[PDB]
């Protein structure tokens, strides 16, 4: 149910951006939005169906008792991440964000920007805590900062307010 | 049921304990869970998991009670600072306040850090101390307000149990030397 | 025309733009050798609770 | 829990903690991992036969929690390794104290299995304990 | 397919039939046999005239799936009884409107 | 928290004792054609009435030592301390 | 050019062909 | 909620007045087809729930088969050598001989 | 059909059923009294020696032929367009010279075979000099294979796509590490099979097996979680 | 013996339809391209089941 | 597949990929007959290429008719065809195929963009005339627009219902003794 | 309610979560496990009925179950 929930949150966003967006790009930028989200929907599936067909189990809290191996248990945590910041941008994965922020209703890029990013960010919370992991976390660290930075660096070239702030 | 995913090493496993010898690779979803996946994931694995939720917020409260000792020992630390003139104060700091400021230092207390590096043993160690003062604060029955909930009658029979300690202890007589 | 994005502005700045993750993920993993031999906090994802969440409500129904 | 009192304490009640040794904790895990079907089975039967013999005109009101022996028995050889006798009673007299606490939690004051298996595992760790070398 | 009992079974000659009516005539002779002797395990040879009359009237096959679904109906037989088992549908009928919510802080395992 | 909680198992090694003994013969079976060459060999010898002192049931053997090592040492040899763990 | 692996000499060295040389190094990697 | 005869009813109802909607028709138009749909719609998803219950019972009984199947599919699956090995052995000595009792 | 039969065989489980071992030493051994003729056809056993280190290049230098012959008669010929010119004149050089269609076949298939020859041969190379002895086998097949068709794709095809080299070859050695280095249809063991060993008797086994069962049952969520109607 | 034709056959397909997919301008083309792709996922599917 | 003292225990259930199989076949084909009877309540002559899907741009009902059974046909999470998706790609994991995962990963997001790009022509500058005329008016079929209505509430709500769906369809394969 | 009457668990949950388990399993695991256990009824009654005896078996002392 939590990962039906978190998926839901595709269709009412994709038909504001599209039927709602005044500007005329902003029919690609939905597109681009729907694709770029759906990589990581799928990422967060492939994770979830891991989860599933070794654990039958759906009670969220079962998992106590059942140990991943180290591959099965790197492997969901590459893909949860993956996944989850597909939709939370990060770095490289935030092109479809300026497009859809840039082109977007300007009521809906508040709803976008401060709520539909962090269900992402919780999500990859509940999960990773959940599961036990035992792989250093430099590669995510040094993926979060990189973002950071080309974040910070663009900022200065960028005239357009809206597109600035979707950089913050 | 619990399952297992299918594994790809051909690496040989050896049971002493039901004397037999399987492959990595050939093992089934009982075998897996028995073999591999056995590995423990907590400090405390032979605890339940109500016990282990105890042990769990035990060591948080721990963790915070020695972030309270170096945060009160600061305090007395600007006490000290503002009731004495700086003349004379570094003699009066270098003594128990100095040491205790030392000992409280990051590797004992987490203050900032995102986690306390500790040991199982560690971790059993502080749940203790904290075990140890609860035990403490309860001969009394300090926690009827703060740490603890109970009903009228639980706080009447306390109530009547620690005026009886109290009287005992009283009546006992001083400790020799 | 392909490649041009190297060539355009300064050569140098370009590829250190790009070797910027690089970098950071090196630095990291040398504090992180700082880290294991002291005893300090080190990059992994820390299981001090066994599953359960920050302030969450357990309860079972009769 | 992991808690001795003290010998000479000024005061009535003082406890100093211990922490138990590594193979100690890793024997208690396993065995609890690899018995926890017969403190379950313990539970449901403990409630069964409340169920069924509980009234007083019941015609098995006096065999109350006879059946759950074999339980606890089979529980008792499972986490020792079948070692020091195939039955609770003959639990050696270091644990015995521990497993009459145990009894008196399940079968006399009725309080919840999260309580008595901390008796139960006590029993446990006693022998463990005194032998050491015996279990590993 | 290859390992399937029931399929290997509906394989047959070109001119091959089967006479039912005969077949299970015999076969409940002696399956009637089999329950007054009332074995636990089905020991042909205490019926050899009625055991000879199944074989000769029923074709492997038959034999053989009549031979599982016996063992079935004994192991059925028994584990469980008629008053029994509609009292445990009852209840499970009953709880499947009810919920199935977690047990947080356990206490096994 | 690796390496940090408790080990859930002990091995012969990390209990002090030596697992060579029951390892030999885990690992005898996969070279069964040398044991039976070294086997023939030690038979024709033990026929021979004359045999020529050059002649000796040594090679066959070395051989056989030879492929039953191979498998026996490294799996013992990966799980020592102060070798990188497998 | 091409020396047997069996006659108990390793890629030709000869000698040594009383003893077992080849464990952990050419059979087996300790 | 727990009745499928009316769960059925208020499907047909709303089924019928979505038709009206996408037709672009007014929703009073043909009435005699709100009881016709409630009644349709009723009596099939009451045999539909009548049938998933049947088909479930019968996919239990029909597991049991199947476990037969599975039992002795595996030993048939085993490879060449492993059927006399210490690990199967018994095993298919008692499928080949016990139940041997044609 | 197996790929890679030989160096995924579990020597063990074949020696305890009794199944022949590939690793068996293949090799002849002729007699001393045996015919000259016979001593040296006896020699062929060396192209069957499998720790050449030449025999094996040669071999996967022969494969990478080939295949590149292979990929030349199907799709890359027909591709390429020759020509006119040229063509009118092979087809006088085969009106004027007999067998001129072999010939013509060697020219055209001379530039796949060598570069299939010699990408064989690197690739054979490479990959047993260097990741041999690593210790993560999933991660340096995808690292050697993604770099050594970046490699590839960048010399042979065009620089330009020397990305999508590497990304191909990170899906090649994905796929190799699933069906190359590991037994996923080629299974030749039952799943659960073990072997037993040393004195234990039956009536011991058997009670190991059922304590077995008895953790086994915690497995379940329901016996674990005491969610059982009673029955 | 079918799982590596099978194999070999999906991953050719998939790689040979990544770009032809997008060369289409037709309505039947598109058609005839979604039962084609459905054809290979459920190829896929059908190697997965008998594994 | 377990053994215990010769006791066989099998907690997998062989007639099951069979299952999700016929689903994922089911599934598509209702789709497509969704989308099917969308275009035949219309009037075919005018769709001929990618860029007509803007002769779609018609009202509402036929509009998001076809804009969800695009987003079904592509494997939307709340729409059917994800349904099937996800099953195949959980029976892939069951199994333990992660390569088979990883291709059918690929195969699906390459499709799912294949069918999304019709979107962007699916906006049109005015309102379409796509309805064939009878009577001097348009023919609108409120037959074809019921079936077009059942299948847009199945196409929502099949997540709903999907087990008893799949029961059934486990129910009709077990028989298959395979 | 209705559609989900047959099952405590959601009929989402029972889709999806649920993969190639048994619908014995899902359904009645009752039972499941005692068409599972059922030889080792037996040999329980059998150790029961020697331990009333004189005679002890350690064989089958493990098998003591309950559901
Ligand atoms: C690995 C070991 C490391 C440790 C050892 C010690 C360090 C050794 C490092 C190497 C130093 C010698 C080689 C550098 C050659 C120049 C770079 C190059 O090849 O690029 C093409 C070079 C640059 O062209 P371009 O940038 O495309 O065109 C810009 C035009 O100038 C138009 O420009 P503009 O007018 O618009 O102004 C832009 C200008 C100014 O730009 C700015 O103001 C913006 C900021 C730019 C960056 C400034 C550097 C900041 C510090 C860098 C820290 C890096 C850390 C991460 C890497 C760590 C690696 C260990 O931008 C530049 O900086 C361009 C000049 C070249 C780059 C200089 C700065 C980076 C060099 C690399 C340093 C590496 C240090 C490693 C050690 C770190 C400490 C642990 O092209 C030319 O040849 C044209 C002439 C440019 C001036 C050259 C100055 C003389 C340099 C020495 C020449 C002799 C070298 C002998 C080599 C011997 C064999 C080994
Ligand atoms: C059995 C079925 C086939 C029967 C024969 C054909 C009759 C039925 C036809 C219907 C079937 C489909 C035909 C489609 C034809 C396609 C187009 C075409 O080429 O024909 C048009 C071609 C041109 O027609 P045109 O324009 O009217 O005539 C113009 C000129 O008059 C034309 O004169 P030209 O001189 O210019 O043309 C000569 C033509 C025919 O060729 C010949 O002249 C005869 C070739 C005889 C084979 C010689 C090779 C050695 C054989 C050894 C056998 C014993 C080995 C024992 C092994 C023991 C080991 C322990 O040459 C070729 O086709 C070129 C290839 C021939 C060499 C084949 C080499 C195979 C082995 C290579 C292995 C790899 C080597 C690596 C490098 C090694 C370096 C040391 O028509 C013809 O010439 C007549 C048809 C001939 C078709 C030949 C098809 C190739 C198969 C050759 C035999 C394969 C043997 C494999 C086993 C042995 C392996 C060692
Ligand atoms: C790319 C690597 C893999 C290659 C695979 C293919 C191998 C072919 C067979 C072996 C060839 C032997 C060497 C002869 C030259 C061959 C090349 C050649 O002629 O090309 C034409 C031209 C040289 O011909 P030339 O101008 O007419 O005059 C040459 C003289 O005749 C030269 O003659 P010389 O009299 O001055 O003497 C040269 C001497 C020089 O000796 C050496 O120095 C060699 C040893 C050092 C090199 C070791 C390899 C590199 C190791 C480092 C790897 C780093 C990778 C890091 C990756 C990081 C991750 C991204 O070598 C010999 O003559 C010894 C020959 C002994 C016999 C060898 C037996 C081979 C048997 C197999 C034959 C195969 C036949 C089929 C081949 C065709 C089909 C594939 O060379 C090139 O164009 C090469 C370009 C290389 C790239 C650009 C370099 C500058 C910019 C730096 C780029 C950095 C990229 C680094 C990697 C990526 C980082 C992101
Ligand atoms: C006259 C009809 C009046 C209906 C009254 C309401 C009664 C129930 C509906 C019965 C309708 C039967 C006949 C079919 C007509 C619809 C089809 C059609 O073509 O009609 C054309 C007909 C005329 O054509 P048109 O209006 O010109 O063309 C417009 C197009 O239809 C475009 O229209 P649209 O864009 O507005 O369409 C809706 C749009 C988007 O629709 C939505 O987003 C629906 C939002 C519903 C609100 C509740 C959602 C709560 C989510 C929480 C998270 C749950 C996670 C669970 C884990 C699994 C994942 C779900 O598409 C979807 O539905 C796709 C997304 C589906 C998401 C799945 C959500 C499942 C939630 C299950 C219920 C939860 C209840 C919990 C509380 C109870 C606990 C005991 O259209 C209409 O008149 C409007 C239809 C709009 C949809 C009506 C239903 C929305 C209200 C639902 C309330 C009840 C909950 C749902 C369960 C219902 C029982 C299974
Ligand atoms: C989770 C994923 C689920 C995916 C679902 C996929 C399918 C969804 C869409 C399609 C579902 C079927 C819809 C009904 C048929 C269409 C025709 C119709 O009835 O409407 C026209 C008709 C329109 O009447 P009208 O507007 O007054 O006048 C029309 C013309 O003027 C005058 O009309 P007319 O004179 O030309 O014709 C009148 C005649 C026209 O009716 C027809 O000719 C029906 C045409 C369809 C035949 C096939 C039906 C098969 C049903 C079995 C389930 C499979 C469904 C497969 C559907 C897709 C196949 C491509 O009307 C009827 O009698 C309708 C009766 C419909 C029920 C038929 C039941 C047959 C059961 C046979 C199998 C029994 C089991 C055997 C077990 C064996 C064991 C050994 O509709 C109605 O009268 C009622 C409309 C409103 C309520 C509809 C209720 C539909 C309930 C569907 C339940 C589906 C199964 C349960 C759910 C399963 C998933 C959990
Ligand atoms: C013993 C049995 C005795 C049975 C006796 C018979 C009972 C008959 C009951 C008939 C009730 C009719 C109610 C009509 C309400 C109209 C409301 C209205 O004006 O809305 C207009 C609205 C608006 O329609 P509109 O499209 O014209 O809109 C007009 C508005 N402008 C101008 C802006 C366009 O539409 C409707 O709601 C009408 C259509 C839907 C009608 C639904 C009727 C359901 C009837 C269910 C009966 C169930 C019986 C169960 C019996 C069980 C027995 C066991
Ligand atoms: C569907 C999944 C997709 C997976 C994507 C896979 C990513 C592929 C990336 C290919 C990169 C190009 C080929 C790299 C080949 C070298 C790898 C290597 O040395 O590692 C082997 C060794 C062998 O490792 P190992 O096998 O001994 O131990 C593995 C250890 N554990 C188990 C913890 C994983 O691995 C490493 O030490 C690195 C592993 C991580 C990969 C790092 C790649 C670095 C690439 C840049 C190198 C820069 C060199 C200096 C020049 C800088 C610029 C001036």
């Amino acid at each position: 149910l939590f990962f039906m929930c978190y998926e839901l949150l595709l269709i009412p966003s994709f038909l504001i951006v599209y039927f709602v967006s005044p500007s005329r790009r902003a029919i690609q930028a939905s597109l681009y939005f729907v694709i770029w989200t759906q990589l990581g929907s799928l990422l967060v599936l492939i994770a979830i169906s891991y989860i599933i067909s070794i654990t039958n189990t759906y009670e969220f809290n079962d998992l106590k008792y059942f140990n991943f191996t180290n591959s099965e248990s790197t492997i969901i945590i590459f893909l949860i991440f993956l996944g989850f910041g597909f939709k939370a941008p990060i770095w490289p994965f935030h092109y479809w964000l300026t497009k859809t922020h840039v082109e977007a209703p300007s009521g809906f890029s508040i709803y976008l920007s401060g709520f539909l990013v962090k269900t992402a960010l919780y999500g990859f919370y509940k999960f990773n805590t959940s599961i036990f992991i035992d792989i250093d976390s430099s590669i995510f660290i040094a993926i979060c900062i990189m973002g950071v930075v080309d974040s910070s660096l663009k900022m200065w070239g960028q005239t357009d307010l809206k597109k600035l702030v979707a950089y913050g | 049921a619990f399952g297992g995913f299918r594994q790809t090493d051909n690496s040989l496993i050896i049971d002493d304990r039901r004397k037999i010898i399987l492959n990595t690779r050939s093992l089934n979803d009982f075998q897996q869970k028995i073999y591999l996946r056995n590995f423990f994931t907590n400090y405390r694995p032979d605890l339940s998991s109500y016990d282990y939720f105890a042990f769990k917020e035990k060591l948080r409260i721990g963790e915070l009670f020695l972030n309270e000792y170096r945060k009160r020992i600061n305090n007395e630390v600007r006490r000290a600072a503002i009731l004495t003139p700086t003349s004379s104060l570094r003699e009066k700091m270098n003594h128990k306040i100095a040491d205790q400021i030392l000992d409280l230092s990051s590797p004992h207390v987490r203050g900032a850090h995102f986690q306390a590096v500790r040991s199982w043993t560690d971790a059993s160690k502080i749940v203790n101390y904290v075990e140890e003062k609860q035990t403490k604060i309860n001969k009394y029955g300090l926690q009827f307000p703060l740490l603890g909930n109970m009903t009228e009658e639980q706080c009447a029979s306390k109530e009547d149990e620690v005026y009886q300690r109290l009287l005992k202890e009283m009546q006992k007589p001083p400790k020799k030397a | 025309y392909d490649g041009q994005w190297w060539s355009m502005g300064s050569l140098a700045c370009n590829v250190l733009f790009f070797c910027t993750p690089l970098f950071l993920y090196l630095i990291l993993q040398v504090e992180e050798l700082n880290s294991e031999k002291r005893g300090g906090t080190s990059n992994k994802f820390y299981h001090n609770n066994a599953g359960f969440f920050h302030f969450q409500i357990y309860d079972n129904k009769q | 829990m992991f808690l001795n009192p003290v010998k000479d304490s000024e005061f009535d009640d003082e406890v100093k903690g211990f922490v138990p040794s590594e193979g100690e904790v890793r024997f208690v895990a396993n065995k609890n991992k690899e018995c926890g079907y017969y403190l379950q089975g313990i539970e449901q039967c403990r409630r069964k036969m409340v169920q069924l013999a509980g009234d007083s005109s019941s015609q098995f009101h006096s065999l109350g929690f006879l059946p759950c022996k074999r339980l606890v028995d089979a529980h008792y050889r499972c986490m020792t390794d079948d070692k020091f006798g195939s039955t609770i009673e003959e639990v050696p007299e270091i644990g015995l104290d521990s497993a009459q606490k145990f009894f008196d939690c399940t079968f006399q004051q009725l309080k919840p299995m999260q309580s008595c298996r901390r008796f139960f595992d006590q029993v446990v760790r006693d022998v463990y304990r005194a032998n050491g070398s015996q279990l590993i | 397919m290859e390992f399937s009992n029931a399929l290997l079974s509906q394989t047959k000659l070109p001119g091959q039939q089967y006479d039912y009516k005969r077949c299970f005539q015999a076969s409940n002779t002696h399956f009637e046999c089999l329950d007054s002797i009332r074995d636990a395990y089905d020991n042909h040879h205490k019926c050899p005239q009625t055991y000879q009359a199944w074989q000769s009237s029923c074709d492997v096959g038959i034999r053989r799936y009549q031979m599982d679904n016996r063992e079935q109906q004994k192991k059925d037989q028994l584990l469980y009884s008629k008053e029994q088992l509609k009292n445990y549908n009852a209840a499970k009928n009953k709880e499947a409107y009810g919920i199935t919510a977690p047990k947080n802080l356990s206490f096994a395992f | 928290m690796s390496n940090v909680s408790d080990a859930q198992i002990q091995e012969w090694i990390k209990r002090g004792e030596d697992p060579k003994e029951f390892l030999l013969k885990e690992c005898a079976p996969q070279c069964t054609a040398w044991k039976e060459k070294l086997g023939r060999c030690e038979a024709k010898l033990k026929s021979l009435v004359n045999a020529d002192p050059e002649m000796s049931c040594m090679y066959p053997l070395r051989d056989w030592v030879t492929c039953i090592e191979a498998c026996v040492q490294p799996a013992i040899t990966r799980n020592l301390f102060g070798s990188k763990y497998m | 050019f091409i020396y047997r692996d069996d006659i108990g000499a390793f890629w030709g060295i000869k000698g040594y062909e009383e003893l077992v040389t080849e464990v952990g190094t050419h059979k087996g990697h300790n | 909620m727990s009745s499928m005869l009316i769960w059925g009813a208020c499907f047909g109802l709303f089924t019928r007045a979505a038709a009206c909607k996408a037709s672009m028709i007014p929703l009073t138009t043909s009435p005699w087809k709100y009881p016709k749909y409630m009644i349709v719609s009723a009596v099939t998803f009451y045999y539909f729930d009548w049938y998933r219950r049947m088909a479930l019972e019968q996919l239990c009984y029909n597991e049991e088969k199947l476990e037969r199947y599975q039992i002795r599919a595996k030993l048939q699956s085993l490879k060449i050598g492993e059927e006399l090995s210490d690990a199967y052995r018994e095993s298919f000595f008692e499928h080949a001989v016990q139940k041997n009792n044609i | 059909m197996e790929l890679n039969s030989s160096a995924k065989e579990d020597s063990h489980y074949v020696g305890v059923l009794g199944y022949p071992s590939q690793h068996d030493p293949h090799t002849l051994h002729p007699k001393k009294h045996d015919s000259t003729f016979t001593k040296v056809y006896a020699c062929r056993d060396m192209l069957w020696d499998h720790h050449w280190e030449v025999r094996n290049t040669l071999y996967a230098g022969f494969k990478g032929a080939l295949l590149g012959v292979a990929y030349a008669s199907g799709f890359g010929l027909i591709s390429k367009t020759v020509p006119s010119i040229v063509l009118k004149k092979m087809f006088r050089f085969v009106r004027n010279n007999n067998f001129g269609h072999i010939r013509i076949m060697q020219d055209l298939l001379t530039p796949y075979a060598l570069t299939g020859f010699g990408l064989g041969s690197v690739y054979y190379l490479y990959q047993h000099n260097v990741w041999e002895n690593r210790s993560n086998k999933w991660l340096a097949e995808v690292l050697s294979n993604a770099l050594f068709f970046q490699v590839a794709t960048a010399v042979c095809v065009n620089p330009g796509f020397h990305i999508y080299g590497m990304v191909g070859g990170i899906l090649f050695g994905t796929l190799k590490y699933a069906f190359y280095n590991s037994s996923f249809f080629q299974e030749k063991e039952s799943i659960g099979s073990y072997t037993t060993f040393g004195d234990l008797s039956e009536e011991e086994r058997k009670k190991q097996e059922y304590k077995d069962y008895i953790q086994f049952l915690g497995n379940y969520h329901k016996v674990r979680n005491g969610q059982l109607v009673d029955l | 013996f079918f799982w590596i034709i099978l194999l070999i056959i999906s991953i050719i397909g998939i790689f040979y339809i990544i770009s032809i997919i997008f060369d289409i301008n037709l309505f039947k083309a598109f058609l005839a391209y979604s039962t084609i792709i459905n054809s290979i996922s459920f190829i896929l599917l059908i190697i997965a089941i008998i594994f | 597949m377990s053994i215990f003292s010769n006791i066989w225990i099998n907690n997998d259930l062989n007639s099951y990929g069979l299952s999700i199989l016929l689903l994922n076949i089911i599934n598509y084909l209702i789709v497509f007959m969704l989308i099917l009877s969308v275009i035949l309540l219309t009037n075919l002559s005018k769709f001929k290429s990618l860029n007509q899907f803007k002769e779609f741009n018609s009202y509402n009902f036929i509009l998001y008719s076809l804009i969800f059974s695009l987003l079904s046909m592509a494997g939307i999470p709340p729409l059917l065809g994800f349904t099937g998706k996800f099953l195949a790609i959980l029976y892939s994991s069951f199994k333990s195929q992660y390569l088979l995962i990883l291709f059918m990963t690929i195969l699906n997001i390459f499709g799912m963009y294949f069918y999304i790009q019709n979107l962007r022509f699916v906006v049109k500058k005015n309102k379409s005339s796509i309805l064939n005329y009878k009577n001097y008016y348009v023919n609108i079929n409120y037959s074809i627009t019921l079936n077009i209505i059942l299948l847009n509430f199945f196409n929502f709500f099949g997540i709903l219902f999907l087990s008893d769906l799949i029961i059934i369809l486990n129910y009709i394969s077990s028989y298959i003794y395979i | 309610g209705v559609w989900s009457n047959i099952h405590p668990t959601d009929k989402v949950t029972l889709s999806f979560a649920n993969i190639g388990r048994p619908f014995r399993l899902i359904y009645r695991p009752e039972i499941f496990l005692r068409d599972q256990q059922a030889k080792f009824i037996q040999l329980e009654k059998e150790h029961i009925e020697k331990s009333k005896k004189g005679e002890f078996v350690e064989t089958t002392s493990p098998l003591v179950l309950w559901n």
